[PDB]
């Protein structure tokens, strides 16, 4: 029934990973495999550490919500969730930060010339002939008009020019990560 | 016109107006001013706060004289 | 038709400043940039803060910011 | 098909990195009991694990390339190697990769007194659950090998990092203690890994708020004899802790207003000379 | 002096590959964007020809 258990050296906490690091004095003669009171000793010691950890942890700030059960991706109104801090202990990352993506020559052009990047209004543009909104590109895009428009074949000429401009765009981009 | 009152009156007025609005004692004279440096520092901090806005305009308001 | 040309100078010889003749919503932290660097004039009278919006379904019109 | 495009994205580097998957590799010398510890410890890790099921001729201190290849092909960073020999009995070599090159070996041999999951009793418990850690022994904060093993086991078993925690899920603690305090020059006490399940009984000392908690041993009683260690190059360690990088006198006030504190200085009105004007001059006395 | 010709300055600060972009009045004292910004105080004047037609209208005046 005691819960306020203490020990001479204080315990540091990393509540972000739910860890408590003890730094008190341990004796070899209490822990080695000669001692058959080994497991009880270790269980008691780690019980004490867990007891302090939970004492700090339940005494955290904690948030509770008013959202119904059938909400979206969160906690329900009934359950009060402890709000954990960031992990104090510093641990090695898995991969280097993704900063390795470079900067291209179009961007230098757009920074020298007073270029402002376009707004993303959308794929659809007004086809003034047919009174519809036709997308610029993609599925029946407004650039695949001459392919089946009813007026050597000029249609194939457009298709070849357009396809080789696509080839050019890829050709230019694949030289940008050599920069 | 802070040079036309006793020192304690100026101090009392800055004490009482600072409770509402950050005030600054000042005696304006191109040769023998007082508070010129404090006002320069204050405006320069005000520019520091608006570093995103690259010109800061400071307008003066009061009675005519 | 949007923009009204404003002349400056003693002879009204410069004509770069532009004045919007239509109503504008100007934001919540707007300040007028200095007149020497101010091309697009948005007069304070034509700045609208609220518009009375009519709900089609509910049939009511309400003065909304 | 653009299913692959999603896979490359999930693998490639991120600002807030995913949970670190663990790979459990059995070497040529994987005896049955080592496969038992591997099953138990990997269970303690899952759902973030992969178990390879063939013998692998990998010696992690002579040719480190195959581990790098497996850390590439399986996105897993953490790895485990099953080895045993007349020199190193019931050995688990715990790998760590940064990028995909090696960040850490370590060589932990299991003493013969280990116990499995199946040697104990089990209560209600949920798999894939965030464990809480205790690390006894002062050497964890200071000693280089013990710092390495502490970071090793935290990084291994911390699972997914979170900021909001459900009190229902606080169901088991991982306990790791050093065999005993020691000085420099004495040989590196082996570390004791134990897993304990939590039980909370009411205790009316602090009130209804904080219960009294007592533990029940479940699972892998393990003792870890420390062996050879691969320490990361100091450049890799100083580059592996890069913060993702996502103000003076400016504070985000509650309710989200950017507020600037303005800081005017002193006003030494004593250095102000009031206008010595004719009224205040007592020389123009009257009377 | 060859060191104060504008081609020399372009060589010294490593902006030789940018000829297509270079505005008319760029010099040592004025970057390209400085030249464009100072062209503001002069702009707004439409260009008519001797025929009286519109080469182009003013900067923010357009009948389209």
């Amino acid at each position: 029934l005691p819960v306020t258990v203490e020990k001479p050296i204080p315990v540091v906490y990393d509540l972000g990973n739910l860890a408590a690091f003890d730094s008190n004095v341990l004796d070899k003669n209490d822990l080695d495999s000669s001692n058959a009171r080994r497991e009880e000793k270790i269980k008691s010691l780690t019980r004490d550490n867990v007891q302090l950890l939970i004492n700090q942890l339940l005494s955290l700030p904690m948030k509770t919500t008013t959202e119904s059960v059938g909400g979206t991706g969160g906690q329900s109104s009934v359950m009060t969730l402890l709000q954990l801090p960031d992990p104090t202990t510093d641990l090695p990352r898995e991969k280097p930060l993704p900063k390795a993506k470079a900067m291209t020559k179009w961007e230098k052009f757009a920074a020298k010339k007073g270029i402002k990047p376009k707004e993303r209004a959308g794929k659809m543009i007004y086809d003034e002939a047919s009174g519809e909104w036709v997308p610029k590109w993609g599925y029946k895009g407004a650039n695949k008009k001459l392919d089946d428009q009813w007026l050597i074949d000029p249609r194939t000429l457009n298709r070849a020019e357009r396809k080789r401009l696509v080839k050019k765009n890829e050709k230019q981009q694949r030289r940008n990560m050599k920069n | 016109k802070c040079d036309l009152v006793p020192t304690w009156v100026a101090a009392a007025w800055v004490k009482h107006l600072s409770k509402e609005r950050p005030t600054l004692a000042f005696h304006a004279s191109i040769t023998n001013s007082f508070g010129k440096g404090s006002l320069i520092q204050l405006l320069r901090q005000f520019s520091q706060l608006h570093t995103d806005r690259k010109q800061i305009s400071v307008g003066f308001i009061g009675y005519p004289n | 038709e949007m923009f009204k040309v404003i002349k400056t100078g003693k002879s009204r010889s410069k004509s770069w400043k532009r004045m919007i003749t239509k109503h504008t919503f100007v934001g919540e932290g707007f300040t007028r940039r200095p007149v020497k660097m101010e091309r697009i004039i948005r007069p304070s009278a034509l700045r609208q803060k609220k518009a009375n919006v009519t709900h089609p379904e509910l049939g009511v019109t309400v003065f909304l910011p | 098909n653009a299913r692959a495009k999603r896979a490359l994205v999930k693998r490639e580097a991120k600002l807030v990195e995913n949970v670190k998957q663990a790979l459990f590799i059995p070497g040529q010398s994987c005896n049955k009991n080592l496969h038992d510890i591997m099953v138990d410890l990997s269970a303690l890790k899952k759902p973030d694990m992969k178990r390879f099921n063939r013998k692998n001729d990998i010696h992690p201190f002579e040719d480190m390339s195959p581990l790098e290849f497996f850390s590439e092909k399986n996105d897993c960073s953490l790895m485990v190697l099953m080895t045993s020999s007349k020199k190193r009995k019931n050995n688990m070599t715990f790998i760590r990769t940064f990028g995909y090159k090696i960040y850490d070996m370590i060589e932990l041999m299991v003493a013969d007194n280990f116990k499995l999951l199946s040697d104990f009793k089990k209560l209600t418990f949920t798999v894939g659950l965030k464990p809480m850690f205790t690390f006894q022994g002062a050497a964890f904060d200071t000693h280089p090998v013990y710092k390495q093993i502490k970071s090793l086991f935290l990084d291994f078993f911390r699972g997914e990092s979170t900021d909001l925690q459900d009190v229902a899920g606080l169901q088991h603690v991982i306990s790791m203690t050093i065999q005993g305090d020691f000085q420099d020059g004495e040989p590196l006490p082996n570390v004791l890994f134990r897993v304990y399940k939590l039980k909370s009984y009411k205790s009316d000392q602090g009130g209804k708020r904080l219960p009294r908690i007592e533990l029940v041993e479940i699972g892998p009683r393990l003792d870890f004899k420390i062996g050879r260690i691969h320490t990361p190059s100091p450049d890799m360690v100083t580059e592996a802790h890069k913060k993702p990088k996502q103000k003076k006198n400016v504070e985000l006030d509650i309710m989200g207003d950017k507020l600037g504190r303005i800081h005017m200085g002193k006003q030494d009105l004593g250095k102000l000379q009031t206008r010595k004007m004719k009224g205040l001059k007592s020389k123009f006395d009257q009377g | 002096g060859t060191g104060k010709k504008e081609k020399s300055r372009r060589i010294r600060e490593g902006d030789t590959k940018d000829g297509n972009l270079r505005v008319k009045g760029e010099n040592f004292y004025r970057d390209s964007k400085r030249v464009k910004f100072l062209n503001m105080y002069t702009s707004g004047k439409e260009i008519r020809n001797k025929k009286g037609n519109l080469i182009r209208a003013a900067s923010f005046q357009d009948s389209t």
